[PDB]
C-alpha cells in the first residue's frame, strides 16, 4: 500500500537534569538500536553525526561502521535480569517535573528561602500535593551536585535569601533599638545613620516617627508602607506638616530603607546570633 | 582683635518650633470660660487655610480671603459640641437658647459662603486630576479652576472629577473617619490575624543549610474602605449636586482627604513641595519639622534687644582687623565696595551718639535698619528683623496663624488668610519691624478700615478667630499609643473683636504673679456658673509662663484695632470691585 519507511533512527529520552541514573542513557541505547533492527534500519550520516558531532575524515567512515554493526549484531533487547533494571533505575527519577514546573521551583524558593516546604509547595499545586513539593526538593539539595546549570540557578536562589535574611535582620535590629529607650518618640537618637551627604528633607522627629510605625507592622514580605502612610496621615500631630503629609508608600519607603540600612550599620556588632544546640 | 559670629543665635526670624518644649505631662483646663468652646473641625479647617495659604499662587483670588467663618456658614458646622457641629450658635453670652445660621444672617449672605466652599472642592479636584498632563516651559499661571467652572449648565461639573477620584480612592488609601472599621475585635491592623498553615516546621529539608526563612505565610487586614452601603464617597446626590451633598462633618473630611491626596498625586503642586524642599542652602538651625516667627514666642521687646546685641556684635566683626593694611591701602575693586561702607557706617553711629544727647532709644533703631543690611550681606545672611513670610527658605514648615505657646498649657493659633503673595500692603505676615508699626497706625486711629478697601484689604481674611491648641495632651497621646481617634486638641477662645477683648481681660488673671496669700476676711458634684479659675502661677515653675501669656495679650492687643477694622471692612464693603472712578468718589465722600 504505502511504504513510508517506519523505522525508528535512534531516538532519546533524556532531557536537562532532572535528576535521574545518570547510567540509563546507556540501557536506553540498546533498545533504542534494536527499534531499528526489527524494522530494518539503514545507518546513514543523520545517526553518525548525531551520535559524535564531528567532521572527521579518514576516521570518520569507521564510526558509520561502527554503529551499523552494533545494530546488526544487537542481541535480544535488555535480558529479563536486566528489565527488572529499567522500572527501579526510572523510579528514582523526578523526571515527572515539566521543565517549566521545575524552573518555578528553582525561583519560589528565592522569595521563601531554603527550607520553606510549605511556602512554596503552596504557590504552585502542579504534578500533585505537598509531599511531591518535598521529595523532589530533598532530592534536590542532596543531589545537586549532577547539575546542568547552577550559574544562574544556585545563585538567584541564594541572592534572594540575602536579602530576605537583611530584611529579617534589620526588623530585629530595629526591635532590640526601640527597647533602649522608655520614651522612644523623644530620646531616640541614632549613632551612625546621622547622614550628611544629602539634603535631609525629612525632620529629626519624622524619621524617629516612621521608625516607631514599622515597628508598629514590622516589614513583612509585601505591604508595609503603605499603613505608614495611613498612619502618618492619621495622625493628628503631623495636620499641619504638609512635607510629611504629602509622602507617597514609595517616596515614603524611600527613607524607610535608608534608616532601616543606617540602623543596620549600628547593630551589626550583636547580629552573631550563637548557634550551638 | 578676635571676632565672633553665631548664625543660629540670630536666625531670620524663625525659631525652631520644637515639640520637646512640653515633653512633661502637663495638660489643665482652669480657662474653662464662656467664650472659650471646643472645636472637633477646628483642626481640619485649618489646615484646609494653611494648605491654600501655602499654595496660595495656585488657587483662584476668591479662595484666599477666605474667613476661618466663611467655612463653618458654608459647610453649616457650629463649634462647641465635642462630637461633630453643635446644634446651632448661643445667642449672647446669656440666653441659653441656640439657632442656626439662616436665622443669624440672610440667606444669600449664606449661599455665598456656600459657593465658595464647593469652588473649594472643584478646584482641588481638578488641582490633582485634571491638572496633570502639564507640559510647562518656563513658568504657568494660566490654566487654574474658573469660578465659571463651577457655575456651568452641565451636569458633568463634578461628575467627571469624582469619577476619576473613585478609582484612585482605594489605593490613596481612606481618611480614618469613612474607613471600614472592624469591629469583629477578633482581628487588628496593628498585628496579624491569619495563618496559612496549622503547622509550621520541623524536618529541615537541606539539613547542610537549616534555616527555613519563611514558617509560614500570614494575611494582613490593613486600611478598607466603606461599604457602598454607606460611603460618602459614592454618595449619588453629589454628582448632580454639589460638596454640600454630605453630611456638614463629613463635607470636612472630603475637603481634608483632598488637601492631602492632592498633595501627594497633584503634579503641579507636588512638584512644587519639592522645589521647595530642596533648597541649595539649608536653615542654619538644621531641618525641623515645624517653625516659627521669631516674635510669636521672643516677643516685641526681647526680638528689638536681638537686634541691639546682633549690631554690637558685627561692629566687633570689622574693628579685628589684624592686617587692614592690605585693604585699605591696596584699592582692588572687588573687597573695596566693603571696605567703603566699613567708613560711612562708623561715621553714622558717630552721627547719632555724639549728635542726640539721650535723646531717644528711637532714632537709635527706626533710622538704622535702612543702612545695617548692607552690612549684614555676607556674616549673617539671615538676621531677627528680616520678613520671615517672604523667604523660600522657611515657606514650607513655617506655620502662620501662630501667635506663640505657653508652657504647660499649649500653643496659640488664628486663622488668616493670604500670607504671602501680592498686595501684602495690609497682610500681618510681615517682618516685626513693618508688622507693628502697622498695628500702631491703626492703634492711633491713623488708618481707617476704608484704607484696607484701597489697598486690597479684602484680599485677606476679614472675620477671623482665635485658636488654642492642647498641643500637650497630643504630643503624649501619640508618644504612648495612637488611640487620639475621637479626643479633641482645638479650642475656639472667640469669634470677633468684641469677645476678643473679653478674652484679654480673662487672661489677666493668668499673667498676674500670685502676692495674695492671706484671707479676705469678708464676713456677711462639680457645679460652676461659667468661670472662677484665677490661680495659675501657684508654683514657681509656671513663672516663665506668665510671661509668655503676658506677651500673647499683648499681640492680641495691638491685632485688636486691625482686626477690629477688617470686620467693618466686609460689614461695608462687602467684597465690592473698587474700580477705578469710583474708587476716587468714596474718598472725598466724607461718610460721617
Amino acid at each position: 500500500s504505502t511504504p513510508s519507511h517506519p523505522r525508528m533512527p535512534k531516538p532519546h529520552v533524556f532531557h536537562s537534569h532532572q535528576l535521574q541514573p545518570p547510567q540509563l542513557q546507556v540501557l536506553y541505547e540498546k533498545e533504542r538500536m534494536w527499534t531499528a533492527k526489527k524494522t530494518g534500519y539503514v545507518p546513514t550520516m543523520d545517526d553518525v553525526k548525531a551520535a559524535y558531532g564531528k567532521i572527521s575524515d579518514q576516521e570518520e567512515q569507521k564510526e558509520k561502521l561502527e554503529l551499523l554493526k552494533l545494530s546488526v549484531n544487537n542481541s535480544q533487547p535488555l535480558t529479563e535480569e536486566e528489565e527488572k533494571m529499567k522500572a527501579d533505575w526510572e523510579s528514582e527519577g523526578f523526571t515527572n517535573w515539566n521543565k517549566l514546573e521545575f524552573r518555578k521551583f528553582i525561583t519560589v524558593s528565592g522569595k521563601y528561602g531554603r527550607n520553606s516546604i510549605q511556602a512554596i509547595a503552596r504557590e504552585l499545586a502542579p504534578g500533585k500535593t505537598l509531599e511531591e513539593v518535598r521529595a523532589y526538593a530533598k532530592a534536590f539539595w542532596s543531589n545537586i551536585e549532577r547539575i546542568e546549570d547552577y550559574e544562574k540557578y544556585l545563585k538567584i536562589i541564594e541572592n534572594e535569601e540575602e536579602k530576605i535574611k537583611r530584611v529579617k535582620m534589620q526588623q530585629e535590629a530595629l526591635r532590640r533599638k526601640l527597647s533602649e529607650y522608655k520614651n522612644p518618640f523623644f530620646d531616640l537618637k541614632l549613632k551612625h545613620p546621622p547622614s550628611s551627604n544629602n539634603k535631609r528633607t525629612y525632620s529629626e522627629e519624622e524619621d524617629r516617627f516612621i521608625l516607631l510605625m514599622l515597628f508598629k507592622y514590622g516589614l513583612d514580605r509585601d505591604d508595609v508602607y503603605e499603613l505608614v502612610r495611613d498612619e502618618i496621615r492619621d495622625c493628628p500631630l503631623f495636620e499641619l506638616d504638609f512635607y510629611f503629609r504629602s509622602r507617597t508608600p514609595v517616596e515614603l519607603a524611600r527613607r524607610g530603607n535608608t534608616l532601616l540600612q543606617c540602623l543596620e550599620k549600628e547593630f551589626n556588632a550583636g547580629i552573631v546570633l550563637d548557634d550551638a544546640t | 582683635v578676635e571676632p565672633a559670629l553665631i548664625p543660629s543665635n540670630w536666625t531670620s526670624v524663625i525659631p525652631l518650633l520644637t515639640s520637646d518644649f512640653k515633653n512633661q505631662y502637663s495638660v489643665i483646663s482652669r480657662l474653662k470660660n464662656p467664650n472659650m468652646k471646643p472645636v472637633p473641625y477646628a483642626g481640619d479647617i485649618i489646615k484646609l487655610m494653611a494648605f491654600i495659604n501655602k499654595f496660595s499662587s495656585f488657587f483662584h483670588s476668591d479662595l484666599q480671603n477666605l474667613s476661618f467663618q466663611d467655612f463653618e456658614v458654608g459647610l453649616d458646622l457650629y463649634p462647641g459640641d465635642p462630637n461633630g457641629s453643635a446644634a446651632g450658635i448661643v445667642k449672647g453670652p446669656e440666653d441659653t437658647s441656640l439657632l442656626l445660621y439662616p436665622d443669624f444672617m440672610a440667606i444669600k449672605d449664606i449661599v455665598y459662603c456656600q459657593d465658595k466652599m464647593n469652588l473649594l472642592f472643584l478646584s482641588l479636584l481638578d488641582l490633582t486630576f485634571t491638572e496633570n498632563f502639564d507640559g510647562k516651559s518656563a513658568k504657568k499661571k494660566g490654566p487654574l479652576t474658573t469660578w465659571e467652572n463651577l457655575k456651568s449648565s452641565s451636569k458633568k461639573v463634578f461628575s467627571n472629577p469624582l469619577y476619576r477620584l473613585r478609582l484612585v480612592a482605594r489605593e490613596w488609601g481612606y481618611p480614618r473617619e469613612w474607613r471600614q472599621q472592624l469591629p469583629s475585635d477578633q482581628d487588628i491592623s496593628k498585628p496579624k490575624t491569619a495563618l496559612f498553615e496549622q503547622d509550621e516546621q520541623t524536618p529541615v529539608v537541606d539539613p547542610s543549610h537549616p534555616e527555613i526563612l519563611t514558617p509560614n505565610i500570614y494575611t494582613w487586614n490593613a486600611n478598607e474602605p466603606l461599604p457602598l452601603e454607606s460611603n460618602p464617597l459614592y454618595n449619588r446626590e453629589m454628582d448632580k449636586n454639589g460638596i454640600l451633598a454630605l453630611k456638614p462633618m463629613d463635607r470636612v473630611v472630603l475637603l481634608r482627604a483632598l488637601t492631602d491626596w492632592c498633595a501627594s498625586h497633584s503634579s503641579a503642586i507636588h512638584d512644587e513641595i519639592y522645589k521647595l524642599t530642596h533648597g541649595k542652602k539649608d536653615p542654619v538651625f538644621g531641618i525641623q519639622t515645624q517653625q516659627v516667627p521669631r516674635y510669636t514666642i521672643e516677643g516685641v521687646d526681647n526680638t528689638i534687644n536681638q537686634f541691639k546685641k546682633l549690631c554690637s556684635l558685627i561692629q566687633s566683626r570689622y574693628e579685628i582687623r589684624s592686617k587692614k593694611k592690605h585693604f585699605v591701602k591696596q584699592l582692588k575693586e572687588g573687597k573695596k565696595p566693603d571696605l567703603s561702607r566699613k567708613l560711612e557706617i562708623l561715621k553714622e553711629i558717630k552721627a547719632e551718639l555724639k549728635n542726640a544727647v539721650k535723646s531717644e532709644k528711637d532714632e537709635l533703631l527706626f533710622s538704622l535698619y535702612d543702612k545695617w543690611v548692607p552690612l549684614f550681606e555676607g556674616e549673617l545672611p539671615d538676621q531677627p528683623l528680616a520678613n520671615p513670610f517672604s523667604e523660600r527658605l522657611y515657606k514650607l514648615r513655617l506655620q502662620e496663624f501662630f501667635l506663640g505657646r505657653v508652657p504647660h498649657i499649649g500653643d496659640f493659633y488664628m486663622p488668616r488668610l493670604h500670607s504671602y503673595g501680592d498686595s501684602l500692603e495690609m497682610s500681618t505676615f510681615t517682618d516685626l519691624r513693618n508688622l507693628q508699626a502697622l498695628l500702631s497706625k491703626f492703634k492711633n486711629n491713623e488708618y481707617n478700615a476704608f484704607t484696607l478697601f484701597e489697598n486690597d484689604g479684602q484680599s485677606m481674611s476679614a472675620q477671623f478667630k482665635l485658636f488654642y491648641h492642647d498641643t500637650p495632651s497630643l504630643a503624649h497621646d501619640v508618644a504612648r499609643g495612637r488611640n487620639t481617634s475621637g479626643k479633641v486638641y482645638w479650642y475656639e477662645l472667640c469669634h470677633d473683636s468684641a469677645t476678643l477683648l473679653e478674652f484679654l481681660e480673662f487672661l489677666d488673671y493668668k499673667i498676674v504673679k500670685p502676692q495674695d496669700e492671706k484671707k479676705e476676711g469678708n464676713e456677711k458634684t462639680d457645679n460652676k456658673p461659667s468661670i472662677n479659675t484665677n490661680p495659675l502661677p501657684k508654683d514657681a515653675k509656671y513663672n516663665t509662663a506668665r510671661k509668655k501669656l503676658q506677651i500673647l495679650k499683648e499681640f492680641l492687643s495691638d491685632y485688636y484695632f486691625i482686626l477690629r477694622q477688617f470686620e467693618q471692612m466686609k460689614v461695608q464693603f462687602a467684597d465690592m470691585k473698587p474700580g477705578k472712578r469710583q474708587l476716587r468718589r468714596i474718598q472725598r465722600q466724607t461718610v460721617n
